[PDB]
């Protein structure tokens, strides 16, 4: 079969276009933004409880962070037979390694 | 982290994969005090619900087959499809092990529970008392350190007759000796602090 | 007596509350057969009515908001949905022109993001149809049930609008008595409204320019009245906020998808020009130093994707650069890359000018002044502003999804599209007999469309293989073999997946996967014609060469298993119409066996360490094997066959399938020797050159003495003279599966050619 | 048998013909005294051709007999108009039509 | 009979054995090797024996003179505590008559249908035995274990009322003398109000740990009151009941004595099951045979909120249930709220024949339309 590969100036300008996208996934899955992993649990968590508080008793206020993961104990704790997919718990258990 | 593991009962998805990797990050080092907040709770809460799991989560990771092998050497004998952008998945590593990436956290995890020479886990993983039941790991461990030395001393045999042990022999070879590297640890740090 | 005095009974609207939630649950997931009958119960007129109406007892009226919105929308909006996630544009002289904001002036290149949502998308969307009611018409006796009721549209989008101008005006003016009895039902059920009207995008341009301008000072003013997001609110529209900002950020994902698409047509448009004039440069014209020819190999050799990474690579890679291209075009992707790296969230080193820093910087403070309850709540807003902090990830996960095609196929996409979208809505509803014919016609105007033949790779993107499979797996479910209700349906359905598995390569890997799915619920309804799931079982693997390898032997012992059932079971069904059943059914027998011959071999007489591990797996159940050889009672090699024969002509016996029983009876031996005929060890490639082959070839020879075996090929039934036979016995045609069994097994040698 | 009562008088000499269309700003109504139709709520006037079968035959025969700009009330039988299953949600089976049709232009 | 099974039962009551030393002193002492000792069925109430020729035959509990019991514990083939020995899960002790020194093994006479029909084997005491006993202990001592001997209890007062009540079936009283043996009432009626109070929801106010905690300690229970009958027999003391009609007057040929006390019978029986079905989902799939039964009644004017409420929550959990109404029992609920008022339980609950969990049916969702919608009074 190696020579009768068509070149590559024969094909229809719609074809030619999605093995572009589909060939250029070398310049977003190589590239790191890094960003959002050190600057999220410093603007989240950390200062959450900022001077808005006017007054406490006995208890504080849950920053937060501190809801975020006292949810994902509530669910976990709902009686189920398998836990579902759930991709929004996968995408802030990387981020908070 | 525990609460998350004991609900996945034996299935090894994606689901405690994430949430293992998590759990190496709050405990790396010694870090004495999450360990003892870890203990509390278990000691608290008095249900079985977890150690279930690892259990039987550990007795589902694969060993170093060789059917599987001859499979790879040849399909791998294949360079491209009469015209679809040649063997899209290349090197479609999913076979031998698949799992090396995973099965080598889970007895880390193990291990750095037991870091810094505490007493409490080196004792409590043997037995769990109050309860209903025990697991005992300590022993539930060793089986694994078992099975996976027939598979490699059963690979040596495939390659006796040879003289040259070609790249793809060394590749996967690596990977098993890697892992059998890291159980080894573990089993140490069970008995260092008499 | 009056509806406005129901608030000071406490009883009568109780019952009356209730009694529009039936209406809403008479309206089910899509029923417009009902839908309108409930028109002349209901209204059409004071259901427009209680819009302006303020007086209001609360659970009431307040809750007709929630019946306008079930029998007049969600006919299209429950499809609409689906159709948000795939982004097909066509190739057209609007989407030539699409870039960031091209009238900004210097600091516009690198800032004003334009307001999210103005126009032009090019995406491809189904439109809405609706219908008049009319109870004069004449008695019908097409559209499903019915089309859809109809609305003015014009009407309501100036109104609902109008009537949000007033709750922003008087939510600041504040007062003891809000609209329906407390705040919050004077704002949910009426942005509710908005919410659901803006995804069919009845708004256009100026009228999303003013539901943008509720939240004036920081995202209007592109060129008193507080924003929405400025006082406090209750625990329950915060949620519908989050409802509808979240309809804005696909918008700028839908506006960045078709960026991509207006730079994959420039740029490959010159690169191909470009290419060939690399061509004559180097084509026969050429020069010397003969080593050069290797050189210049990517543009004659390698399929064209290859040849698209070798000159994509140094593109946009950095420093090292190898084959390279004219450093002129090699620039704006430096340029573009730079421009897209910019956009999105890249810092590449108050107002918040932006709808990035506007939704970062108020969901922290909605937590850090409230602790919220109803986790229904606290799910929606942790799922945004990590959408808008991670803005390559969603990118990353949405072009696997995005898709070109060109004009003049449109049209024919769009019926393909439509005709689409009325197989998801049959999901979700449970089966029934009008809606099974429903199906029919839509599988069957599918397969015509000329596009689901040219472009398989947008059907693995729309994936309609993965919802229908859903559709069988809801009918086939069941305890028994009792349980084959709406029968020539699996029939019409498994029929199109099997052309499907036959159109390209990747197509059959797809549907592959699923292989021990499908089998799990294959093996028990089993009687019928036509198809059936186990044949698109078996064409998951026909002619690969390498799916066969990469098998997982427990999908091979699993359907052993179900063999080693029909080799003791009587099929009580066959049964049902008073036959024998002796022993057990030739019927099923012949069918899970031809599944195996199609995985131990795949192309000429190959692959055998799938086929080694068969034999040794099946010589360990021996009732594998018909009881009438390889018992301990008997065998009758040359007799088993004649005893069919025997009963062959003998209608009394038989059963008093739908020919006769002796013909099934030949159909099972003559079917298994041909599973061991080519289940041999190998050629002799093999056979003369190894030891560990020649095992193989003894057990099986071991098993089919050749005495009786020679003796088999004889005694035809007869030739149609004077009136033909009937293919109802034990035929002659079916008796070349024990010449592939001598053939490649015990093989001519001496002078037996002549006996 | 279609009753014809007229309740506003009209022009008396143009009347519908076949093959043409007709306005009709229609409210039906049963014998009990509910309504089940009305064609003003929703202000867009019923349009209908003559002789074509897309009404009912007790409201084409009793359109026919009117002239432009005269409003009648009819009482169509059940023989005439859903006679045995009815349609279904709105009118009950075996039960009397009562239309009070307006004819607004064009016969 | 005596069998064996594999994880099947191991989560049932009916698995539970009982020892009982035969000493009156000291009998929860350590248990040690070689010591006599009894075994006892909690929820059959009854011991094991092998009396002559029966067999391992599970004995009542009035011909187990010590003698046909007699059961101890061997290692191979005091007025204290005593030194405690046999452990959990790992004593590895072995059963042996003692009268007859026998040892117990699985006798596993399995024909060809047996095999791959009933996974099930019978234990014998055989004179030398197998290999293979290694009998281990486990310990469940909890909330299960007193949700034990209620079953037996309960049950042994059950069928003795119904069996009593059952003795005038069709005998009209000859006014005087009313019957025979008496009858219990007053045992009942404490006996199903502290069941309702048992088997009372989770209540509201309480946070989501501590819900759930006891959201699986009452969908257990539930389950472990069907295993052993329970709903059969609330379903027959219904049937007896539900034949005298009317009132109490009718009722009267029963003992005039009881015949003020009807009322609450009749009800307290309704809430009881609604308990059992309530939540649970497994439960709710057994009512699909017996549908037409709850849904015929619907008219006794003493039992307006108990079938409402226990037809209320059987649609609420299985679909498969819902999918067997074909066009009468429609509008006998229908009727029934044209001859009792406007009640918005009954809406409600034709709210449920609509769309289920996710998916909707359209077999039954106009039939409503056209029956309840088109009259309009």
């Amino acid at each position: 079969a190696c020579f009768r590969m068509t070149p590559l100036y024969n094909l229809p300008t719609h074809r030619a276009c999605n093995m572009f996208l589909e060939s250029y996934k070398a310049a977003w899955i190589l590239t790191e933004d890094h960003s959002f992993e050190d600057r999220m649990i410093d603007d989240l968590s950390k200062a959450g409880e900022q001077e808005e508080e006017e007054e406490e008793v006995e208890e504080k206020k849950p920053d937060p962070l501190h809801q975020l993961v006292l949810h994902f104990s509530r669910t976990a704790l709902t009686e189920k037979s398998k836990l579902d997919e759930d991709y929004l718990y996968m995408a802030y258990a990387d981020i908070m390694a | 982290v525990l609460q998350m593991i004991s609900a996945c009962k034996g299935e090894t998805g994606a689901m405690v994969s994430s949430t293992l990797k998590l759990g190496i990050s709050i405990l790396n080092g010694g870090n004495a005090e999450v360990q003892q907040k870890m203990l509390d709770y278990l000691k608290d809460k008095k249900e079985v619900g977890f150690f279930q799991s690892i259990q039987a989560l550990m007795q589902t990771c694969s060993v170093l087959d060789l059917n599987a092998f001859e499979r790879q050497n040849k399909a791998e004998g294949l360079g491209m499809v009469n015209e679809d952008g040649t063997v899209i998945n290349r090197q479609n590593g999913e076979k031998v092990m698949a799992d090396d990436e995973f099965t080598q956290d889970l007895f880390r995890f193990l291990q750095l529970l037991c870091e810094g020479h505490n007493n409490d886990f080196q004792n409590y993983l043997r037995t769990q008392t109050g309860n209903t039941t025990t697991i005992n790991i300590i022993i539930c461990t060793v089986d694994y350190l078992l099975r996976l030395q027939e598979s490699i001393s059963d690979f040596y045999w495939y390659y006796s007759g040879k003289d040259v042990i070609e790249e793809q022999g060394k590749r996967n070879f690596s990977k098993a000796m890697s892992v059998a590297k890291q159980v080894f640890n573990s089993l140490t740090e069970y008995i260092q602090g008499p | 007596m009056d509806i406005l005095e129901l608030s000071e009974r406490l009883d009568l609207q109780r019952f009356h509350s209730h009694t529009l939630r039936l209406y809403r649950a008479v309206c089910a997931l899509g029923n417009n057969r009902v839908a309108h009958a409930l028109c002349s119960h209901v209204d059409q007129a004071q259901l427009l009515h209680a819009l302006e109406d303020a007086h209001l007892p609360g659970p009431l009226r307040a809750g007709y908001y929630d019946l306008l919105i079930s029998i007049h929308l969600e006919s299209a909006c429950r499809s609409r949905r689906s159709m948000l996630s795939e982004y097909i544009v066509p190739l057209t002289p609007e989407t030539r022109a699409i870039t960031l904001f091209p009238p900004g002036r210097k600091g516009g290149n690198a800032r004003r993001h334009g307001l999210p949502g103005v126009g032009v998308t090019t995406s491809l969307r189904p439109p809405h149809h609706f219908s008049p009611p009319c109870f004069v018409a004449a008695l019908p006796a097409e559209a499903p049930a019915r089309l859809s009721p109809a609305i003015p549209l014009e009407a309501l989008r100036d109104k609902a609008l109008r009537m949000l101008g007033e709750a922003v005006r008087d939510g600041g003016q504040h007062a003891r008595d809000p609209v329906g009895g407390s705040v919050e039902f004077q704002f949910v059920p009426v942005l509710k409204l908005v919410s659901t009207l803006l995804v069919m995008g009845i708004f256009g341009d100026e009228d999303v320019k003013q539901i943008l301008k509720m939240i004036e000072p920081e995202v209007f003013t592109e060129e008193l009245e507080e924003g929405l997001l400025q006082m406090k609110l209750p625990e329950s529209v915060k949620l519908q906020m989050c409802n509808l900002l979240e309809y804005f950020c696909d918008q700028e994902l839908q506006h960045r998808v078709e960026s991509l698409a207006a730079f994959a047509e420039r740029y490959v448009d010159k690169l191909q020009a470009n290419q060939r004039s690399r061509y004559a440069l180097l084509m026969r014209a050429f020069t010397m130093s003969a080593a050069e020819t290797a050189r210049r190999t990517r543009e004659f050799r390698s399929p064209p994707q290859e040849q698209i990474n070798m000159l994509l690579h140094f593109k946009d890679e950095a420093d090292e650069e190898d084959c390279p291209l004219p450093e002129d075009i090699r620039q704006d992707l430096q340029d573009f890359h730079q421009d897209l790296l910019a956009h999105c969230g890249i810092q590449l080193e108050k107002k918040p000018q932006s709808l990035q820093e506007l939704v970062s910087h108020m969901v922290v403070r909605w937590a850090q002044e409230d602790y919220v309850q109803s986790p229904e709540l606290v799910r929606a807003m942790f799922s945004l502003l990590h959408r808008q902090y991670d803005g390559l990830g969603e990118l990353l996960r949405a072009l696997p999804r995005a898709y070109t095609i060109s004009p003049s196929s449109v049209e024919d996409t769009m019926s393909l599209l439509e005709c689409l979208g009325q197989i998801r809505s049959l999901l979700i509803v449970q089966m029934g007999p009008q809606e099974e014919n429903l199906m029919i016609q839509s599988i069957g105007n599918i397969m015509n469309n000329k596009v689901f033949y040219q472009h398989p790779n947008l059907m693995r993107a729309l994936g309609m293989h993965e919802t229908v499979m859903e559709v069988m797996v809801n009918v086939l479910g069941g305890g028994e073999t009792k349980e084959i209700r709406f029968p020539k349906m699996v029939t019409s359905c498994c029929r199109f997946l099997c052309y499907f598995c036959r159109i390209s390569r990747q197509n059959q890997r797809s549907m592959f996967d699923h292989l021990s799915y499908l089998l799990e619920n294959s093996g028990i309804g089993l009687g019928m014609q036509g198809s059936t799931p186990l044949d698109v079982a078996a064409a998951s693997v026909i002619d690969n060469n390498e799916l066969a390898l990469a098998l997982q032997e427990q999908d091979l012992e699993k359907v052993v298993s179900y063999l080693a059932g029909c080799g003791l079971q009587s099929c009580p069904m066959l049964l049902a119409k008073g036959y024998p059943d002796i022993g057990w059914n030739p019927c099923g027998g012949e069918r899970y066996l031809d599944f195996l011959r199609f995985a131990v071999f795949v192309n000429g007489e190959s692959v055998e360490e799938n086929a080694n591990v068969v034999v040794r797996l099946l010589i360990r159940k021996p009732e594998c094997f018909g009881p009438a050889l390889r018992g301990e009672g008997g065998s009758g090699l040359l007799a088993a066959i004649e005893e069919a024969i025997r009963i062959s002509e003998d209608p009394a016996r038989d059963g008093p399938n739908r020919v006769h029983l002796g013909h099934a009876i030949m159909s099972f031996y003559a079917a298994l020797i041909d599973l061991l005929g080519r289940c041999a060890p190998e050629m002799h490639l093999i056979q003369a050159g190894k030891g560990e082959a020649l095992r193989i070839r003894a057990i099986l020879r071991s098993l089919v003495p050749l005495d009786d075996l020679v003796g088999i090929i004889s005694l035809p039934l007869q030739i149609p003279t004077l009136q033909p036979k009937m293919s109802a016995s034990f035929v002659p045609d079916h008796k070349a599966s024990m010449v592939l069994f001598l053939d490649r097994v015990y093989g001519i040698e001496n002078q037996d050619f002549l006996l | 048998g279609v009753e014809i009562e007229t309740i506003s008088p009209g022009d008396g000499r143009t009347f519908p013909k076949k093959g043409q269309t007709c306005v009709v700003h229609y409210t039906g109504m049963l014998q009990n005294g509910k309504k089940f139709d009305s064609s003003r709520d929703r202000n867009k006037p019923f349009k209908f051709r003559i002789g074509k079968q897309e009404v009912i035959k007790g409201f084409e025969e009793g359109a026919a007999q009117m002239s432009l700009g005269q409003r009648a009330k009819l009482t169509c039988t059940p023989d005439v108009a859903y006679g045995a299953t009815g349609h279904p949600g709105v009118i009950p089976p075996n039960a009397t039509l009562i239309f009070d049709v307006e004819l607004l232009n064009l016969e | 009979l005596v069998y064996y099974e594999g994880g099947a039962v191991c989560t049932h009551a009916r698995s539970l054995w009982r020892l009982e030393p035969l000493r009156i002193s000291w009998s929860g002492s350590h248990l040690r090797w070689g010591q006599p000792l009894r075994i006892r069925h909690v929820t059959t109430g009854r011991y094991l024996a092998l009396t002559e020729d029966q067999g391992l035959v599970v004995v009542d509990a009035c011909k187990a003179h010590t003698k046909a019991t007699s059961f101890c514990f061997r290692v191979s083939k005091v007025e204290g505590m005593g030194p405690p020995e046999i452990k959990y899960g790992e004593s590895l002790c072995f059963v042996q008559h003692v009268a007859s020194g026998l040892w117990l093994t699985y006798a596993a006479p399995d024909p060809k249908a047996l095999r791959l029909g009933v996974l099930k084997k019978k234990a014998i005491l055989h004179q030398e035995g197998h290999m293979d006993d290694a009998l281990f202990l486990t310990r469940c001592q909890q909330e299960e274990s007193q949700a034990a001997r209620m079953i037996h209890s309960t049950a042994g007062l059950y069928n003795q009322f119904i069996k009593g009540l059952d003795s005038f079936s069709g005998k009209p009283r000859g006014s005087g003398p009313p019957a025979g043996p008496a009858l219990p009432i007053e045992a009942v009626i404490l006996s199903l109000q502290d069941l309702i109070g048992y088997f009372e929801p989770p209540s509201e106010e309480l946070q989501h740990e501590e819900k759930q905690s006891k959201l699986r300690s009452l969908r257990n229970r539930q389950s472990l009151f069907q295993e052993e009958g329970m709903l059969s027999l609330v379903l027959n003391c219904i049937d007896r009941l539900n034949v005298y009609t009317t009132a109490a007057h009718f009722a009267e040929y029963a003992g005039e004595e009881a015949a003020e006390s009807w009322k609450e019978i009749v009800n307290l029986l309704y809430e009881l099951l609604a308990s059992l079905i309530r939540g649970n989902r497994a439960n709710c799939a057994l009512f699909s045979t017996n549908l037409d039964w709850v849904v015929s009644k619907l008219d006794r004017l003493e039992a307006s909120s108990g079938i409402l409420e226990v037809l209320y929550c059987v649609l609420i959990e299985s679909p498969e249930v819902l999918n067997i109404i074909q066009e009468n029992h429609i509008k006998s609920i229908i009727s029934l709220l044209d001859k009792h008022g406007r009640n918005h339980k009954v809406l409600d609950v034709l709210c449920s024949l609509c769309v289920c969990n996710g998916v909707a049916v359209r077999s039954n969702q106009d039939l409503i339309t056209e029956n309840l919608l088109p009259g309009r009074e």
